[PDB]
């Protein structure tokens, strides 16, 4: 059928006229083909013939699908589409089925030949002006345009979407308790009324669709569980992802690690513990797709690890609107984090894994306030709420991280439990001056053509040193000059730098870096006893950072 | 009751805005479909199909005093795109200087004012829903809609009539209008301001917009915080560097700042804690630049064709620091924000307060809202900064990592 829905009116963008897109000669039998293909259409109303008038054209084309000899009708919309005005966007996202609510009976029911049951706006239609060349290019074609929302054109998956929201509201106000899921042509049902009254609510539904042009499938043609959909697999009372293989191969391509990486980023929604860190260091540099990358030990282990986890079939849960939602995070190593939600203990709704920022020196507190964020934000997108969590972080590490650090910092409603390894901070800066502590005064400067740098300090006890860089930078020497005290220094030591640079992060008490430096800093950091770090403004009349400033200088502008 | 509508137009080139809407509770979702739904049926707005590309965010608050949600649409973009807002408002000067200055919502009376029917498109909005189960529920305005700067240059003829015999009645009154407020300012004992402030809240009465003893400003009492330096009676290595630093840098702010004789005492390679004796010269230099710190900062003028900028610092126990400059370190204000008791455990609700609090001194100041610069991750301000937010208007923001020195220079 065609809706007798009230059409959307449409236009092209403002300085534009239609497309006038000249037809390719075609084949005697691609010719022979689109002639009946239309011939069918225009007897269904989906197109119509079309005077001389119309100036308007786009090209049309036809092949034929194998193991078949059934022609099939392409029209290339390329040029209406960049001259059709933008529309709105479809949906923000897509149901995730841990938001999915249990209901004791689901329906699953797809609109039939959806596009072509929807009216375009008349004042449009002429410019879906379309035409079957004759034979050799002979006279005219047989010309014909579009009455409904064409296969491939810009506005028909809106304007779709937006028919079935107009058809389905007044089945929605009589029936606020049952649930439909729009996906482009899909319809799920959902209830929790005993079959009986179920079907009859869906037979209702049906008739209400029908009346309005939209065919479905009765009873009989209706999907079974479980559903495969979109990368799922939907029972009525748990869900998963599709089957996953792990391909046993020997000698790995980049493509295939990707797709590796693909299928267990993937499976981590359900199934907790996937590790990817490891694989995901292959494919850095890459440069190529066909190239096959040989497995590190760490990478053996990781995919051995994720073998283990995945041999073992894991399914997820429904949402119940009245419980609360928990989310529980635990360390899975060097940055990696996963995370759990459930609502009743150990059932899971969903799983999921977080390690984000390549290294920009960071430690687990700041990563586990990230991985609440991520799982937070999540939760009001699937949930429309936020969970309560359970951290493996002490109350007390937690607010002495917080009160004391410069950036804004906020947790929801969270609970301490012991899950080890437990997050907590490595080393922290003296507040105050060591009293009877030698003061490193150090500096570091490079040369910017040369690239030749010095670090070094010099103490109140006489001590002074002064090393040599090769392809070094200002940042570099500042942080080598921090770390040459360090290392010279002993259990209690007070440093003062120029460099805000450094001073910055090491002040954010970091535990990883990117930079073998910070990081030998940070290890260097850990040994101590109490490190009091200042700053002060370089090329001043500062006893200290004036001297250094000297020898650091000197041999390299 | 339809008027002769003001044509409104977008900037040559500009086009309308496109901004994704950001996930909401379900808890905000049912607040927002009861407000819409309602406001439909009274033809403020209409549902919009597809072939309407714009959109707006849209979220759900509750004003200090209220216990009823409210709808709160993100127009910074069309705001951008639209002036217009051409024929603007008047900022008085006068309105700094009152004894005590109140805030009146009148966002109300933009509902009866209609909108001009080829602007509409670009006022278009989205209900989401919870897991995507349902399409967005889309409407546009058909009026004037709260939160645009185009409602008050469009409404300000009627506010003029409005407000002409209370004017007449209080020539010593001043009333700017910001957006959906109405600030008012008077010289007047706190009793008779309040009684003013009540007789202007019937005035409006009669115009249909019940105006509800609103937040209470008191400029007078707003007295630039200074840089602040020490007093102590013996100082280490540590306290003059610390202080040379401090000095060094307010160098740059205040032209007349000395440094020289404080560094003459910090030569040769000492121990942080030794203790120094400060020569009767470094005294004069420090207390001479304290008096500086006191007054001003010669040079530094509001400019109108820039944009303001605010910087946040978080100093610890409830405590923010921030500054207000069109240029860094051209300081045309400094402040300090402490939390109010009730914050004794969020960053987050401490620093939309702060952000309210700057917003509102601009508007009284200069008439604008000036650009934040919050030491908080976008995410988490993203995901929380409603919860606390009570303001009708939305300054623009950006995200920045607190440099570690800037604190100590504005620490108190
Ligand atoms: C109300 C729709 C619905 N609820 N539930 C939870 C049952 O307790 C399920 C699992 C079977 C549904 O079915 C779908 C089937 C397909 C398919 N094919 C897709 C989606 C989605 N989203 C949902």
């Amino acid at each position: 059928p065609i809706s007798p829905i009230e059409t959307v009116p449409v236009k092209l963008k403002p300085g534009m006229d239609g497309p006038k897109v000249k037809q390719w000669p075609l084949t005697e039998e691609k010719i022979k083909a689109l002639v009946e293909i239309c011939t069918e259409m225009e007897k269904e109303g989906k197109i119509s013939k079309i005077g001389p008038e119309n100036p308007y054209n786009t090209p049309v084309f036809a092949i034929k699908k194998k193991d078949s000899t059934k022609w099939r009708k392409l029209v290339d919309f390329r040029e209406l589409n960049k001259r059709t005005q933008d529309f709105w966007e479809v949906q923000l996202g897509i149901p995730h089925p841990a938001g999915l609510k249990k209901n004791k009976s689901v329906t699953v029911l797809d609109v039939g030949d959806a596009y072509f049951s929807v009216p375009l706006d008349e004042d449009f239609r002429k410019y879906t002006a379309f035409t079957i060349p004759s034979i050799n290019n002979e006279t005219p074609g047989i010309r014909y345009q579009y009455n409904v929302l064409p296969q491939g054109w810009k506005g028909s998956p809106a304007i779709f979407q937006s028919s079935m929201t107009k058809i389905l509201e007044p089945f929605r106000k009589q029936n606020p308790d049952i649930v439909i899921y729009q996906y482009m042509d899909d319809l799920y049902v959902g209830s929790d009324l005993e079959i009986g009254q179920h079907r009859t609510k869906i037979e209702e539904l049906r008739q209400h669709l029908l009346r309005w042009g939209l065919t479905t499938p009765d009873k009989k043609h209706q999907k079974e569980p479980p559903f495969l959909w979109m990368g799922y697999e939907l029972h009525p009372d748990k869900w998963t992802v599709q089957p996953i293989v792990l391909p046993e191969k020997d000698s790995w391509t980049v493509n295939d690690i990707q797709k590796l990486v693909g299928k267990l980023n993937w499976a981590s929604q359900i199934y907790p513990g996937i590790k990817v860190r490891q694989l995901c260091k292959l494919l850095r540099g890459t440069k190529a797709l066909t190239e096959v990358i040989p497995l590190t030990e760490e990478a053996e282990l990781e995919l051995a690890e994720n073998r283990e986890i995945l041999k073992e079939p894991v399914h997820g849960v429904y949402y119940d609107p009245s419980k609360d939602l928990i989310a529980e995070i635990q360390k899975q190593g060097q940055g990696q984090w996963t995370y759990q939600i459930y609502q009743e203990p150990f059932k899971n709704l969903k799983t999921g894994k977080y390690a984000r920022m390549r290294g920009a020196h960071t430690n687990d507190v700041k990563q586990l306030t990230e991985a609440v964020q991520k799982i937070t934000t999540e939760s009001i997108v699937i949930w429309g709420k936020t969970p309560k969590f359970k951290l493996p972080i002490q109350k007390e590490t937690w607010e002495t991280w917080w009160t004391e650090y410069w950036q804004a910092t906020w947790i929801p409603e969270w609970e301490f439990v012991n899950t080890p390894p437990l997050v907590k901070l490595w080393y922290q800066l003296e507040k105050e001056p060591i009293v009877g502590a030698e003061t490193f005064y150090v500096d570091g400067a490079a040369n910017r053509e040369t690239k030749l740098g010095k670090a070094g300090y010099v103490t109140n006890r006489g001590r002074q040193k002064v090393v040599t860089l090769t392809d070094t930078t200002n940042q570099k020497t500042e942080l080598q000059a921090i770390y040459l005290a360090l290392q010279d220094s002993g259990l209690e030591v007070n440093i003062v730098t120029d460099s805000q640079y450094a001073l910055g992060i090491i002040q954010a008490q970091p535990d990883q870096s990117e930079s073998e430096l910070v990081n030998q800093i940070i290890e260097q950091l850990i040994k101590k006893e109490k490190v009091y770090l200042a700053w002060v403004p370089a090329h001043k009349g500062i006893g200290g950072n004036e001297q250094v400033d000297k020898l650091v200088s000197a041999g390299i502008r | 009751s339809p008027i002769e509508t003001v044509p409104v137009k977008l900037k040559p080139g500009m086009d309308g805005p496109k901004v994704k809407q950001w996930p909401l509770t379900e808890e905000k979702i049912k607040a927002l479909v009861e407000i819409c739904t309602e406001m439909e049926k009274e033809g403020k707005i209409s549902k919009i199909g597809p072939e309407n590309p714009y959109n707006t965010p849209v979220f759900a608050i509750k004003k200090k005093d209220s216990t009823k949600w409210r709808k709160l649409v993100d127009f910074r973009e069309l705001n951008k795109r639209t002036q217009d807002f051409q024929l603007g408002i008047p900022h008085p000067a006068g309105l700094k200087k009152n004894k005590s200055v109140t805030v009146l919502d009148v966002g109300d009376a933009y509902f009866s004012v209609p909108l001009d029917e080829d602007f509409r498109k670009y006022t278009a909005f989205t209900i989401p829903s919870i897991n995507n189960e349902t399409p967005g529920i889309r409407y546009q305005y058909n009026v004037l809609p709260q939160g645009w700067k185009g409602s008050p240059a469009i409404f300000q003829s009627s506010m003029t009539k409005i407000l002409e015999p209370f004017r007449k009645q209080n020539p010593d009154i001043v009333i700017y209008q910001y957006m959906d407020d109405l600030y008012v300012g008077s010289d007047l004992e706190i009793g008779q301001h309040r009684t003013k402030i009540e007789e202007l809240r019937q005035h409006l009465l009669r115009w249909g917009l019940t105006t509800p003893m609103g937040y209470e400003l008191h400029p007078d009492k707003w007295t630039v915080q200074p840089i602040v330096l020490p007093e102590k009676d013996s100082w280490t290595v540590n306290d003059i560097q610390k202080l040379v630093g401090k000095l060094n840098w307010a160098s740059q702010i205040y032209p007349g700042i000395k440094v020289r004789q404080l560094c003459k005492l910090l030569r040769g390679t000492k121990a942080l804690t030794e203790v120094i004796p400060l020569t009767e010269e470094a005294e004069l230099e420090l207390a001479e630049n304290r008096e500086i710190l006191k007054e001003p900062v010669h040079g530094v003028y509001y400019d109108p064709s820039k944009d303001l900028i605010a910087e946040i610092q978080k100093q610890g126990q409830g405590q923010w620091t921030y500054q207000i400059y069109q240029e860094p370190f051209k300081n045309l204000k400094t402040g300090k924000y402490a939390r109010m008791r009730g914050a004794h455990t969020n960053d987050v609700k401490q620093l939309t307060e702060a952000v309210q609090k700057i917003t509102t001194e601009s508007i009284v100041i200069w008439g604008k809202t000036p650009k934040f610069k919050l030491p908080i991750q976008k995410e988490t301000w993203e995901t929380w900064w409603t919860e606390y937010w009570q303001a009708t208007w939305i300054p623009e923001w950006e995200f920045v990592n607190t440099p570690p020195l800037v604190k100590l220079w504005y620490q108190l």
